[PDB]
């Protein structure tokens, strides 16, 4: 998810650079921040005493109760390069990574931080008034581009250029328009902090080149989120690497500078909101007939609720909508499949649906106590209807390849088809029609097999 | 059932706590000097080793005798 | 004798129910009670509890005949002892000093600070 | 005793200690009652 | 994964300090212990973004609060807060999550002692811990129905430097912070400095809360002790052992001689443990007029045949 994600990213580390990535404290307190608390506890116990621990010790410290987190933690530290295991006396020592113990330790007992924390020049203003909504505008600037809706203020190449290098936001340019993936409206089921995080673990698959280094990405991202907002910092200790990328999210708004090439950046509130986290709007209705009444007013959930239902109007409170066969048409032509549609309405029913929903479960437990049901917050004629249009898109199916067939000799026939069937390609085969089907990317390994 | 000291050690010793807070506090001195931390290890895992061997064991258990 | 009036006050009635009632003053059955202190035994061989003849790894060896028992406070079954721990007294010693409610101070006197 | 010293030639000592260690501390407590008759006895003999 | 509240409680008491002190071969041994904390303090801070910390510290003339500060601060001369009377006592470059808690802190903690020193020549008698962990339970409720989870924790950092031995005022509310920890489920966790080896009641409490207990005899190397031990969050507790290898019989003190108590007596109505049958046949306590009939079936003699 999030946290699963940016360990997955930093497996991907190599060792080297990991070692020269815990250099910096603020990298090793957020990398600190990221373990599993067990592994968390075992790594700030293993942090003030220079003598090496046994691996033993922390397996005794462990109750049985907890075996698997601890065996999941040894997975998480080994896989992060934080231990040395040192092999001495027929024991396997281990030994904590010296420069991240360090540099945690100068975090901590206030040692040398060479400015990562960044620097106060006292001289800032309220986030509310100024910070907030800027950052909102130009979240919402790339949010209401990548969804289609029309805008006056369009961002900056750099960010198109990531979309079209992302498996998200196909784009055509001899059409006019700018396709919305199935991984689009996935970018849009879970909330900000971690779009935050797929956007900038795309953006780190995306740069390779040899303008700009990966530690120092890091770890200024890192003390962005080490920073906190209402104060601004002066832009010394960044290098022009990281003054290029302040640049960059200032053009994406997740820092605030009021002018290019100022001295002074000012943090804007979604560098605390990607560390962690901390009726609602978007609040929705549905009803039997297919309506909608959301209750909405930030233009994003509605314009995302757009794609996939027929809006008809829209209150100070409202928007009018109703569920048609053309809206639903529209999501899957997207490739919007019904079941992530589905959990959309669950996650943004109203709680007037989930008092009714836990009354008519009490209503079933109460005539049928023998079997326990799942919390249907939204009426079942909807999901069948949306489940209905969804397979009434794929009626038939179209799966392309080539077929073999014209076999004078069955062992010929069922050596080739065992052959497809053993590298997983075949979709049908019978002897007694002597034809057996391929598929596609299955097509060109049976020919080389057959060539050879 | 089975020392007395005036206030004006007192007086002093919180004048030299007092000063000691003003000039400086190396947060880094908490840091063991690796010979202690070896000992009260040991203690905290004989400890340990003593505490989980009675937790370990604690309707009637399974016994071995028929 | 009390009747509810709707749900919560059912379970008021419980909770104060709970209380221990104030004795009169004409009762006199004040007497000294005998009881003991038992020690959490320690041990990694089960052994054979006084009040079950089930093998407890745990126990409490009663302070008057050395018995081992499963649970507190229970009598001890040899020799008649109401095995206890100070934790059990411990729950009742709050009844005997009951708190004196909290005067809310006025509101046109001066507050005495600002936090709580 | 008796069940202490059956088991002694029955199961060969390998289970015996087990059998003591069960029956030791109601042992204990029944030996403590008949030490304390026995210093009663003799406080009265004295 | 859940965050969780780390409430300390100080013991500052002037004689206990300076006793340890010259006891001990090092004079300001507070300073050693008082870092020793901020570093645990930043360690918790670091262990979670959005777990908090508050510390009371029970000095002679009553308790006083050293983080959170006062809410008297008010962007006024007598703000006392942030950048207003930022005297240097820790490092600028600090991280600022641990720079305003840490400074915070320790200029409270010099407020105190100046407030203690002010008020040296008055020596009390009374000990005020046990109310400090009551109100620190009291905050902890204050932040459990504020945020809704969060976990919660005490720490309490007590000396006895053999000089102070275990008091008899100490007994009722200290079981009733047991009771309320219990209540809360927030395990207790004490640590004694001091060549007084056994402390009874902190060591009930230790147990009685799933907490742990670990009596330290010198003031080097104490963070060790802390963040190997003091470090055990209410998020995995269940799944990590105990090193409280101090084992508390659970036993108490007999009311008029005062005793560790064997099988004995109390009284049916006040309760109070007695080792032996009081004189006047009356209750020490409550003076309970006490039936002769029972009490001559408790001085009754055991039969044995001659
Ligand atoms: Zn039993
Ligand atoms: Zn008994
Ligand atoms: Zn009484």
């Amino acid at each position: 998810s999030l946290k699963h994600s940016v360990t997955q990213y930093l497996e991907e580390i190599p060792q080297q650079v990991q070692n020269r990535l815990y250099t910096s404290p603020a990298t090793c307190l957020a990398i600190y921040r990221i373990l599993p608390p067990l592994a968390k506890f075992f790594i700030m116990a293993m942090v003030f005493n220079e003598n090496e621990v046994p691996l033993l010790d922390l397996d005794k410290w462990v109750n049985s109760n907890g075996k698997l987190q601890f065996q999941n933690a040894i997975k998480s530290m080994k896989s992060l390069h934080l231990l040395i295991p040192n092999k001495s006396s027929g024991t396997l020592m281990i030994n904590l990574n010296p420069t991240f113990k360090i540099s945690l330790r100068n975090a901590l007992t206030g040692g040398e931080v060479q400015n990562s924390f960044g620097v106060v020049v006292e001289e800032n203003v309220v986030s509310l008034d100024l910070l907030d909504e800027y950052s909102a505008n130009k979240w919402e600037t790339i949010l209401h581009f990548m969804v289609g809706t029309p805008l006056a203020k369009i961002p900056s190449e750099k960010v198109l250029n990531l979309l079209k290098h992302s498996k998200l936001m196909e784009e055509v340019n001899s059409t006019g328009e700018f396709k919305i993936t199935n991984e689009g409206f996935q970018f849009l089921l879970q909330e900000i902090n971690s779009q935050l995080w797929t956007l900038l673990l795309q953006y780190l698959k995306m740069i390779e080149t040899s303008k700009m280094d990966l530690v120092d990405v890091l770890h200024f991202i890192f003390m962005l989120g080490a920073l906190e907002v209402g104060k601004a910092y002066k832009i010394d200790a960044l290098s022009e690497t990281q003054r290029i990328m302040l640049q960059d999210m200032r053009d994406y708004g997740l820092v605030f500078q009021k002018h290019s090439n100022d001295s002074i950046f000012y943090p804007t509130k979604l560098a605390l909101m990607l560390t962690s986290d901390t009726i609602p709007d978007g609040s929705l209705i549905v009803e039997t007939n297919f309506k909608i009444y959301s209750y909405s007013n930030s233009p994003l959930q509605i314009a995302v609720l757009s794609l996939f239902v027929h809006l008809k109007a829209r209150f100070v409170n409202m928007v009018l909508g109703q569920i048609t066969r053309e809206s639903i048409r529209r999501a899957l032509t997207n490739g919007i499949t019904a079941d992530q549609i589905i959990a959309y309405l669950e996650t943004h029913a109203h709680p007037q649906m989930r008092r009714l929903a836990e009354e008519k479960l009490e209503k079933k437990l109460e005539l049928d106590p023998n079997c326990k049901e799942p919390l249907q917050v939204l009426p079942p004629t909807v999901v069948d209807q949306i489940r209905l249009w969804q397979l009434e898109l794929d009626r038939v199916i179209t799966y392309e390849g080539s077929l073999y067939s014209d076999f004078e000799t069955s062992q010929e026939y069922n050596l080739l088809s065992k052959y497809a069937q053993d590298i997983g390609v075949l979709l049908w085969k019978d002897d007694k029609k002597k034809k057996f089907f391929i598929s596609k990317e299955g097509n060109s390994q049976v020919l080389d097999f057959a060539k050879r | 059932t089975t020392l007395k000291v005036s206030n004006q050690q007192m007086l002093q010793q919180l004048s030299l706590v007092m000063d000691n807070l003003i000039n400086k506090l190396d947060l880094n001195q908490v840091v063991p000097n690796n010979e202690v931390s070896n000992k009260i290890n040991k203690r905290v895992i004989t400890a340990i080793k003593i505490n989980a061997k009675q937790a370990k064991h604690n309707l009637e258990v399974k016994s071995t005798l028929p | 004798y009390k009747i509810l009036l709707d749900e919560t006050h059912l379970k008021e009635l419980f909770n104060e129910a709970v209380t221990p009632l104030p004795v009169n003053k004409i009762n006199k059955g004040f007497t000294l009670v005998k009881m003991g202190f038992p020690t959490r035994i320690f041990e990694d061989t089960p052994t054979f509890c006084s009040c079950h003849s089930k093998l407890v790894y745990g126990g409490y060896f009663c302070p008057n005949c050395h018995s081992k028992v499963c649970s507190l406070p229970t009598v001890c079954p040899c020799c008649d002892l109401m095995l206890i721990l100070s934790t059990h007294l411990a729950r009742s010693y709050h009844h005997l000093m009951p708190l004196k409610t909290f005067a809310e101070v006025p509101t046109t006197e001066k507050f005495r600070s600002e936090d709580c | 005793n008796e069940l202490f010293q059956d088991v002694l030639n029955g199961d060969g000592e390998s289970m015996s200690n087990t059998c003591t260690a069960y029956l030791k501390p109601v042992l204990n407590s029944i030996t403590l009652a008949t030490h304390k008759y026995d210093e009663y006895f003799n406080e009265y003999n004295n | 994964e859940s965050p969780s509240l780390l409430t300390v409680i100080i013991e500052i008491a002037p004689k206990l300090w300076t006793t340890f002190d010259e006891e001990g071969n090092e004079k300001g041994s507070i300073i050693k212990v008082l870092e020793a904390l901020i570093v645990f303090l930043n360690a918790h801070l670091a262990f979670n973004s959005a777990n908090k910390v508050a510390v009371i510290a029970a000095y002679s003339q009553g308790i006083k609060y050293l983080y959170p500060e006062s809410t008297s601060a008010l962007k006024a001369s007598e703000s006392e807060n942030k950048t207003r009377s930022d005297l240097k006592i820790i490092n600028s470059d600090m991280y600022r999550r641990f720079r305003n808690v840490d400074e915070t802190l320790v200029e409270e903690i010099y407020k105190l002692f100046e407030l203690e020193k002010k008020q040296i020549e008055q020596n009390s008698q009374r000990s005020t811990l046990a109310g400090a962990m009551s109100a620190g339970l009291t905050y902890v409720n204050r932040i459990s129905k504020e945020s809704v989870s969060l976990k919660s924790r005490l720490l309490v950092l007590t000396c006895g430097s053999g000089s102070s031995k275990d008091e008899i005022f100490q007994y009722i509310p200290i079981m009733n912070c047991i009771f309320s920890a219990t209540k809360m489920k927030c395990p207790i966790d004490v640590v004694k400095i001091g060549g007084s080896k056994e402390s009874t009641f902190l060591q009930q409490t230790t147990d009685a809360t799933n907490g742990v207990y670990l009596h330290v005899e010198s003031t080097e190397g104490l963070i060790q002790y802390l963040a190997t031990a003091m470090f055990i969050d209410p998020s995995l507790r269940p799944i990590i052992v105990k090193p409280n290898h101090g084992s508390v019989d659970f036993r108490t003190s007999c009311y008029l001689t005062g005793r560790v108590v064997a099988v004995g007596f109390i009284c049916s109505v006040c309760l109070c443990v007695l080792s032996i049958i009081p004189p006047g046949n009356k209750c020490p306590a409550c003076d309970s007029q006490f039936d002769e009939h029972v009490i001559a079936k408790l001085k009754r003699k055991p039969v044995v045949p001659r």
